[PDB]
């Protein structure tokens, strides 16, 4: 999951 | 309104090929500064970031910021028919592509109808030939679904495992280098070992024709960054969340 790294 | 001329039309062909397989539809963010594209794949495992600076174009006008939702397969198909002019009016639902290299071809492409990575330093950064990196990802995807990337100061290792067996590829930090571009350079503050889906890396290596060089940036528990320079114009970055 990349979403949990995006601000 | 937006109008830009790119004499090296080939760059735009390659940029699209590098993208269309990973991303169906994206919002091109156009400004005075240049072109920006940020988008995640439909499966939300990865994110691509494109930058093409205004100075990379022959002529360039963008009065004020505008965003265009672009079907990338359609634009690829249109770009498959190619000196390129891009033009979008204010309040329009089409981008115009006018090609050259008397003969003139005009294409009117139909248009369609927030979240960003922070900037950070990385524990371990690798520069290597882009073909070498493409080859490694291709080879290992015939052994397993995932690659373990180990990055230390003396070298980087790639490992896969699956039904048939397992494989390990080691590249040493290069030393007596003939050409800059054939070097394997590693900058290590901390070693890192992380696992990534090879399916996505093989999507990313479609950017190989853009650049003889690829850069790999890793930190513990954060997404991998795979960077390709777009000669004299900008860059293409892929981010891939670890397993």
């Amino acid at each position: 999951d990349i979403t949990r790294f995006l601000v | 309104m937006f109008e830009a001329r790119l004499v090296q039309g080939s760059i735009l062909k390659k940029v699209l090929e590098a993208l269309k397989d990973l991303i169906n539809e994206a919002c091109w963010d156009i400004s005075s500064s240049g072109v920006n594209l940020q988008s995640m794949d439909s499966s939300h495992v990865s994110l691509v970031q494109l930058t093409l600076r205004s100075e990379g174009f022959d002529t360039y006008r963008c009065d004020r910021n505008l965003a265009m939702g672009v079907n990338l397969t359609s634009m690829s198909k249109i770009l498959k028919c190619a000196i390129i002019t891009l033009r979008a009016e204010d309040n329009a639902d089409t981008l115009a592509l006018v090609f050259e290299a008397e003969k003139v071809s005009d294409y009117e492409m139909k248009l369609m109808d927030q979240l960003g990575i922070p900037e950070q330093e990385y524990s371990c950064v690798v520069k290597m030939p882009s073909g070498e990196f493409a080859r490694i990802c291709r080879d290992l995807s015939h052994i397993g679904d995932a690659v373990v990337i180990s990055c230390a100061k003396d070298g980087v290792k790639f490992s896969a495992s699956g039904e048939l067996g397992n494989g390990n590829i080691k590249l040493s930090q290069t030393s007596n280098v003939d050409k800059e571009e054939e070097a394997v350079t590693i900058e290590m503050n901390e070693p890192v070992q992380l696992t990534f889906a090879l399916r996505y890396l093989n999507f990313f290596t479609k950017a190989t024709p853009l650049s003889s060089t690829v850069t790999l940036s890793m930190s513990a528990d954060v997404p991998l960054v795979v960077e390709y320079k777009i000669a004299d114009m900008g860059h293409l970055k892929y981010y891939l969340a670890p397993k």
